[PDB]
């Protein structure tokens, strides 16, 4: 018929879409945030793990400001570095969008969003929060300056 | 009766898709 | 029609739009708040987030879920030719009205500026949760006490006759809804109604985000299915009166797909939540590319029934591709042909909402756009593009046909869909580009700080994309004011003829008695066994293996297990219910 | 028609569009340069400002001024029913072709990246100035040697008969042009052709900005008048074949206004130049609100001739306001009705270009928007909205009618005006808002520095308005590629019938032999005495009392009196010429 | 007829437009740049004329950069001040757009564009140039910082 | 025959003008 032609068109379309998203998610790993569990108490955080490039960032998201170091809404990181960003809110469900990169994770209380990005191009990377977290949400951001 | 028009309308779809989708996918890749 | 049933239907057509007038008002005020022109942090005593709770709830919880039961009362009583039951309609409308009033109180006063999704542990006033639950759960009483009978009666009396498409569509739709109330009616009643009016002191703020998107996502298809029963039965007859709805079995198949594949898909709204084990988000970004298939079967059936209908009244156009689409009544007045303006300006917006949804689900690609301003691009061109415009058309048509008024200001009506489609274009375009390229976030006042050229949180790059959307806001405010003038003038006066319950129902070019489908039993069971075999994993997470402590409840202005197995052994036992029918 | 005249007209219809293909190519590349996506400072060896010289010259100097003489050859030979003169057409086309080739050389190679206005003391290569002068001055030889006779012959032989509207329009138009070449043909030949190939060593860089906008502004109305003779004579016949052109005397009046009031207005382009004594800029911001009147008389005559025509083929629509505009052939194929797509998608863009021009002239308000990105909003929706779309329609139509080909790919044609109107909307809108609110300037690469998120001249606020216009650029690139495919397929093949020179000429619902107008003598004299009594002051300035020294000539890549009285005593003596006629 | 109605509509429109632009140009003087001539040699310039508020600014516009003080593409001015801005290019026709205010004047060689604005709201006022002035035009601006 | 439609189309013009124009005029005044 013609319904079969429409259907094979839709099917080849969606199969192409899906083959590519699984390709990008497996090769050249752009891994969506998964479940990570080692200990993760998490009200703190930043460690210069392997010195020049590797890091471990712990952006606890208190209510109405982020916490990149011990109470410092901004942070400075050497270029090219490859951070290991863990995110966990203190109180409510908090968005953590890092505008330059594709780090778009929720900070759910009692969970530890893991994702591993590298800051190839210098500049400033605003860490904005999108999910709603009460009044005084619109004034919740903080920068990851990569000079 | 053969719906010869909707087949071409689909061909126009899913090439409008698979262009919008591919632009946002390329934004995904271009973001490191 | 009856004398009280006409009043029921009239209330459920007018009360939802009389309430949606505020939803649209604050929609405009939001595209002014976000575009940095009405800065401050409030207006007329309704701050941004509380007006946003309203623009969300009013528009997709109290508007649709009420208009759906109204229009379904209508279309089922008609297609079955049965007379509705008043002592049931009455308690149904009573519960929906009381529920909406309890939800709109304590949302206007400011007790529940939580949001229309009420993401915990951000609790609201119990009159918001009990209100919304009563609103929702009070639209089933029609389904289960009014036209499950009188369709079991209409069936058996024939008895070898398919169920009409218009009522098979409402059956698939309300079976969907009956199923997907279980999740949110467990989440609310057992996590947020206990946490508010504190009885419990803790909550699982991931299990209550799951168990929500087990309701937030089947509800889009619960809205979409009446738009589709319109597009199938009423569109090919508001086009030339020789329209036929090519391939009735294809429509029944699309409905069966929205039955099975719309329930297990809800995990693709929380792709970035950190608890849920990845490789389940992948299965659901697969079932999403599966439930976006029936809509691409509808894009074929309702684009052929548009071709068969047109090329039946213009034998010249025979075997001509692309030259019809010009002989369609785009802006015709004069007799069930204004409605094509709505159905078409809805189908275009849906054309765009579909690719935007397909993108949004590509779970990798959902990192580019999650909770950016892209997502309002998705669900404005879907909801407020097709579902809302089709509901507008049917509102005008039914308020006419069952009150007597022919239709008043019909020209303003016919124009309304085009102001609406162009406002939604001029607005969704700016917001989608500004949400992809500069991360313009979603649910953020963004006009008081992120666009205050004085605040230390300025982010200049966003001003362009936010000041090129105010015109979309204005333009669709005018586009809705048009339809609203037309509706009020239609409801008001004057009665000219008998108040009947007609509907232009097209009928089945290619008809088939196909009994593999047409069998909601043994497909409802499929839809229930799936969507449990696809929520065991994410509900195992978010309950154990996903969280490390439970969270108290925070008001919006102050830094202050069995609950799963119950909904599991509740869905899997809804099978006795939907099998005895 | 003849055998060589058809070749002349075909060259002047094809050579201008075959050249405008580069104008459009670099238009797209510019809306990519300015929106910060093709940064650098060049592309394929054509840097931004040289490609801008091209996109300006090619499009409004060598495209229009050639298509105008082509289409006027056609419409005059037809409406007078006279056969054109070959030994005149030949030298006319020879001069225009040689001139355009001399201007396009030394503009492609890079010798004249000055700009299409060649604002001194920024001189170019003499082959650009002599080229443009020869191009312009070589389109008069038709007017003065071909159809000033054969219209003096057609008149006297009748002899009591008005001059047809189609040829009275071209007469007003080319009288305008004959007058307003005097300024720029004095400026070039006596200031910039001497300064280049250095004979003089100085220049008056204000007197050569005046004496230019005494040509830059009457040339917009020189283009606009053939678009208007189309809208008057050809539109009401490509609408239903009962169309009539309501009020022929109103059309003749509008033409007489564009004769008198389009010449003295040119000082409203240099409102911010500091020499010219203010309170003359005010008189010209008055004559601008005066010359924007005939276009608001045309907006009435060509919106009534659109109503009389429609309500003549639909006696139902009688005495119905607003419901026609729906019965117009917006997207009809099949026989001089595709052309309505062009005329209407041109009339909408002109609706917008008109208010934008009215604004731009409000000499106070010309500080908000002068040389911002607003002005491309003005002269794209005017030129590339109406003048270009009407010229496209007539190109397709004449290449068809005088070669034999019916029209090929007519569907792509019919679509082209809508892609064009929507590209121009999606692009002019972003640019107009971004030029009003954030001063997004004009003639600036603006994608290499003002939008380089690294350059110390960043100006972030501009990125929105510049990245929401790339889609307009793309969309009208597709919209022009459509028409171009249609034109090439039409020109190519195959000949089916006799190559005639037809034209659907509507005729005069309300006809009148009014001899107050119809009298180009004693109105040409008015247009010449005015526009001298309105340039004595600004040319007294900018010559004395306005400058304090003269400036040498600077190349674009390196920091390196009687000339008025001549053009005065040249205009005032053009009266003997245009009176003997 | 009806042409008379269309014409009286167009006429009342344009008369309203013009009455308002002449009103704004005469009352609440927003004067378009006119001819000024005292001496005006002009390759220099900035004077603190009346101390706290009045000034006299001489923004000579060399090729491919402005000159606000003796070779200083930027300038700082106290808030509320009411400058008297004179502009004159050195070589070619130069735009002088001052983005915050409506100061939009050409710098024609041998002319002195006068206009008198006051900087009521502090901030930074970029002095961009719009008219074309050769390659290296896109890198021609300079700020008038009003702190 | 009375062109009753263009009169209303004008009324729509010059109230579209005199709104666009008034917006840019108010930008003029708001700029000091
Ligand atoms: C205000 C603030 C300023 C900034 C806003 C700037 C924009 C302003 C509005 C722009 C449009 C104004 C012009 C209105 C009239 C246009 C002429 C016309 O509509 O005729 C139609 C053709 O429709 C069009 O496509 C024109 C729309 C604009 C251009 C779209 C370009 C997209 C690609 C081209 C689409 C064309 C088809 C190609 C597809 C591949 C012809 O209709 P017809 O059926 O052929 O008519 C035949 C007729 O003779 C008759 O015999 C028949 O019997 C019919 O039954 C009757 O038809 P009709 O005459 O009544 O025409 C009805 C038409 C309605 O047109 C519209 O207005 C829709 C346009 C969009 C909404 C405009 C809102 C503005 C106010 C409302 C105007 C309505 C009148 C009120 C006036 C006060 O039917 C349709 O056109 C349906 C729409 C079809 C295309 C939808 C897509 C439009 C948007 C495109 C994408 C935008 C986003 C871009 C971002 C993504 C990048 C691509
Ligand atoms: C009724 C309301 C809704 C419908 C319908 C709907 C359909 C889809 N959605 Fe959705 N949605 C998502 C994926 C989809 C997909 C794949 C589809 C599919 O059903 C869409 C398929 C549609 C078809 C593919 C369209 C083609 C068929 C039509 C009929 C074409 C017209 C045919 C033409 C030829 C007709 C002729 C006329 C002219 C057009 C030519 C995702 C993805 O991960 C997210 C969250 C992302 C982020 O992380 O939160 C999401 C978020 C939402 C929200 C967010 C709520 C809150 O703000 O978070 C809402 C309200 C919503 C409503 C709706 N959504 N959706
Ligand atoms: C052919 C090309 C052009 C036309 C025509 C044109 C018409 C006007 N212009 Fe202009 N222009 C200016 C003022 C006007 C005014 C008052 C009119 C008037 O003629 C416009 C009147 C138009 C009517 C008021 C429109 C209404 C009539 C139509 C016919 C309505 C449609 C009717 C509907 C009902 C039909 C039905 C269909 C639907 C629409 C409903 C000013 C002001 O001070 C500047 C410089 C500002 C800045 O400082 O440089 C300027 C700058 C330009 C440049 C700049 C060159 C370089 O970039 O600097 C170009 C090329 C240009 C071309 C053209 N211009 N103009
Ligand atoms: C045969 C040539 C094929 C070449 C195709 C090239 C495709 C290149 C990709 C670019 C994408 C843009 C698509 C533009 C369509 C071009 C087709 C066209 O203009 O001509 C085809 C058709 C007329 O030709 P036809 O119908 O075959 O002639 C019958 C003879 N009795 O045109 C028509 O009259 C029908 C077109 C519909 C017009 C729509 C008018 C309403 C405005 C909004 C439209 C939205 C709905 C349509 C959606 C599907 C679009 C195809
Ligand atoms: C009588 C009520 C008066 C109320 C007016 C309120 C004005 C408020 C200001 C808002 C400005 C937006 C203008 C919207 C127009 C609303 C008018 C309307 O929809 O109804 C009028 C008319 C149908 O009514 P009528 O023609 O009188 O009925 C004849 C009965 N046999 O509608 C029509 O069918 C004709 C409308 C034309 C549709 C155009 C379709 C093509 C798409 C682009 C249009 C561009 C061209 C039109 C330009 C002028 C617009 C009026
Ligand atoms: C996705 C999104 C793209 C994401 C961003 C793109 C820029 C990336 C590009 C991009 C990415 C970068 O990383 C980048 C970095 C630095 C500089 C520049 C860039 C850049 O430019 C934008 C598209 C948004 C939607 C899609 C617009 C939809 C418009 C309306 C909502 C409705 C109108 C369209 C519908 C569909 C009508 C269809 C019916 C009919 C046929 C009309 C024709 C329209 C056409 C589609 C044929
Ligand atoms: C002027 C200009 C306004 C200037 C800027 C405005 C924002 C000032 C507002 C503004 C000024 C500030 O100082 C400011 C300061 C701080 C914050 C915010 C602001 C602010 O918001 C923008 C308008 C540009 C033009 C005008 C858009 C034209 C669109 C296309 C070019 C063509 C489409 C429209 C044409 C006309 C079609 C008409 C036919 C038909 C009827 C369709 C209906 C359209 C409608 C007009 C009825
Ligand atoms: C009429 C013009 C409308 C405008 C200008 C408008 C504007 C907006 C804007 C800008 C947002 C984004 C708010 C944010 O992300 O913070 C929004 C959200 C939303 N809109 Fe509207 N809207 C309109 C109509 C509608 C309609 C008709 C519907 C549905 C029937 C609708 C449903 C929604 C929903 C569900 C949200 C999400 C609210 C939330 O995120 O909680 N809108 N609206
Ligand atoms: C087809 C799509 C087109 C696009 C995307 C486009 C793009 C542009 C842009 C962005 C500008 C501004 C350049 C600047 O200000 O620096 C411009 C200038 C201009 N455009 Fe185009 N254009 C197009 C077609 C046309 C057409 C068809 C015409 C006239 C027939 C035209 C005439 C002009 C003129 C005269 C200028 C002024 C150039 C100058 O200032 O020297 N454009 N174009
Ligand atoms: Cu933290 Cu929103
Ligand atoms: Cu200095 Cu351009």
């Amino acid at each position: 018929r013609a319904e079969k032609t429409g259907l094979t068109l839709a099917l080849i379309l969606l199969l192409t879409f899906f083959s590519l998203i699984v390709y990008a998610a497996k090769g050249l790993k752009i891994d969506i945030p998964t479940c990570v569990t080692d200990v993760e108490p998490f009200q703190e955080g930043k460690l210069i793990k392997h010195g020049d490039k590797r890091y471990e960032l712990h952006i606890l998201a208190r209510m109405w400001y982020f916490d990149f170091n011990k109470g410092a809404t901004e942070i400075k990181i050497p270029v090219g570095s490859v951070v290991d960003i863990f995110t966990t809110s203190k109180d409510v469900v908090h968005g953590v969008h890092i505008h330059g990169t594709n780090y778009n994770v929720m900070a759910i209380p009692g969970t530890v969003g893991y994702m591993r990005i590298k800051f190839e191009k210098p500049g400033v990377y605003h860490v904005v929060c999108h999910e709603f977290c009460g009044v005084g949400h619109h004034a919740m951001q903080g920068k990851i300056i990569v000079e | 009766f053969f719906p010869s028009g909707t087949i071409a309308f689909f061909i126009f779809m899913m090439v409008f898709y698979a262009v919008l989708w591919f632009m946002i996918y390329w934004v995904l890749l271009e973001r490191g | 029609v009856s004398n009280a049933i006409k009043f029921i239907i009239l209330t459920e057509i007018i009360f939802p739009t009389l309430l949606l007038v505020f939803g649209i008002y604050h929609g405009v005020m939001q595209v002014f708040y976000r575009s940095g022109i009405i800065k401050a942090e409030s207006f007329l005593g309704i701050d941004y987030y509380q007006g946003l709770t309203l623009h969300g709830v009013i528009n997709v919880i109290v508007y649709t879920t009420i208009f759906i039961v109204g229009f379904s009362n209508a279309i089922v009583a008609y297609s079955l030719k049965k007379p509705l039951r008043e002592k049931v309609q009455w308690i149904a409308l009573g519960m929906m009205v009381i529920g909406t009033l309890m939800a709109a109180w304590a949302m206007f006063t400011g007790r529940a500026t939580v949001l229309y999704t009420f993401y915990p542990p951000l609790i609201a006033h119990w009159t918001f949760y009990l209100g919304a639950v009563l609103l929702v759960l009070g639209s089933l009483v029609p389904f289960f006490f009014d036209w499950i009978p009188s369709a079991i009666q209409w069936k058996r009396e024939n008895p070898d006759q398919k169920l009409p498409l218009a009522v098979f569509g409402t059956f698939v739709n309300f079976i969907l809804w009956t199923i997907m109330i279980v999740p949110v009616a467990i989440e609310i009643l057992f996590q947020l109604l206990p946490l508010s009016l504190g009885l419990v002191d803790e909550i699982n703020p991931l299990l209550a985000r799951t168990l929500f998107w087990f309701f937030g996502h089947p509800v889009v298809y619960f809205w979409l299915l009446p738009a589709y029963v319109a597009l199938y039965t009423i569109l090919p007859k508001i086009v030339s009166e020789k329209g036929k709805l090519y391939s009735d079995p294809a429509a029944r198949l699309a409905f069966i797909l929205f039955l099975i594949f719309s329930l297990p898909v809800g995990l693709h709204h929380q792709f970035t939540d950190p608890g849920i084990t990845n490789t389940w988000k992948l299965i659901h970004a697969l079932f999403t590319f599966g439930v976006a298939l029936p809509s691409m079967i509808t894009a074929f059936t309702v684009a052929t029934s548009l071709e068969y209908s047109v090329k039946a009244e213009h034998p010249e156009l025979k075997n001509s591709k692309f030259y019809w689409w010009t002989f369609l009544p785009f802006m015709r007045l004069e007799g069930n042909k204004w409605m094509f303006s709505y159905f078409f300006a809805g189908l275009v917006l849906f054309f765009i909402g579909g690719i935007t949804g397909i993108v949004n689900a590509s779970y990798n690609v959902n990192l580019v756009v999650h909770n950016t301003a892209y997502v309002p691009g998705h669900f404005h061109t879907t909801v407020g593009g097709l579902v809302l415009l089709v509901f507008f058309a049917l509102s005008l048509y039914m308020v006419s046909k069952l009150r007597g008024s022919e239709v008043k200001l019909k020209g303003l009506a016919v124009l309304a869909p085009y102001f609406w489609m162009q406002g939604m274009f001029m607005f969704s375009y700016a917001m989608m580009v500004g949400g992809v390229v500069v991360g313009f976030p979603r649910r953020t006042n963004a006009g008081l700080t992120y666009l205050n050229p004085d605040s230390p949180l300025y982010r200049p790059e966003w001003t362009g994309y936010a000041q090129l959307a105010a015109v979309g806001g204005v333009l669709l405010a005018i586009g809705f004011a048009f339809y609203f003038a037309s509706l009020i003038a239609t409801a008001l006066a004057p009665k000219v003829r008998e108040s009947t319950l007609e509907f232009p129902i097209a009928d089945a070019y290619h008809d088939a008695p196909a009994p593999l489908l047409n069998n909601l039993k043994t497909w409802t069971v499929a839809a229930i066994i799936l969507a449990v075999l696809s929520y065991i994993p994410p509900l195992y997470d978010a309950s154990v293996r996903g969280v490390f402590f439970k969270s108290p409840a925070y008001n919006e202005k102050f830094p202050m297990g069995a609950e799963k197995k119950e909904e599991k052994k509740e869905l899997s036992k809804a099978e006795g219910g939907i099998t005895q029918k």
